[PDB]
């Protein structure tokens, strides 16, 4: 904290929140793409679900 | 394998005709590399 944290918050640090399934042992995922949570597919930059 | 890469190889003389040979020989390991990427395809490179 005495290195990393910022009074607005240090948002240069991130994590993955959504995925189709759990990743493999020592398997990393470098994806920025939109997750589809709905039954609907999702296309372009944003959408419902 | 699971975050690892390896090669093994062998070389021999034979005087057959047009096919892979009727005998037994074995490959030693050559090199190992921690590449750690999904791999799904390959291609060979040859000169002219
Ligand atoms: C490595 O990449 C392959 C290909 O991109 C991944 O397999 C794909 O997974 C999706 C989701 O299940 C399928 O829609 C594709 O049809 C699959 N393609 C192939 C060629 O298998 C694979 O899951 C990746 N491995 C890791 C560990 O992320």
């Amino acid at each position: 904290n005495n290195l990393d944290s910022k009074v607005g918050g240090n948002y240069n640090y991130r994590y993955r929140l959504f995925r189709k399934s759990n990743l493999k042992p020592f398997e990393r995922d470098i994806s920025t793409e939109i997750y589809q949570a709905g039954s609907k597919p999702c296309n372009g930059v944003e959408g419902f679900n | 394998i699971d975050g690892y890469f390896k090669i093994y190889s062998k070389h021999t003389p034979i005087n057959l005709v047009r096919d892979l040979p009727q005998g037994f020989s074995a490959l030693e390991p050559l090199v190992d590399l921690p590449i750690g990427i999904n791999i799904t395809r390959f291609q060979t490179l040859l000169a002219l």
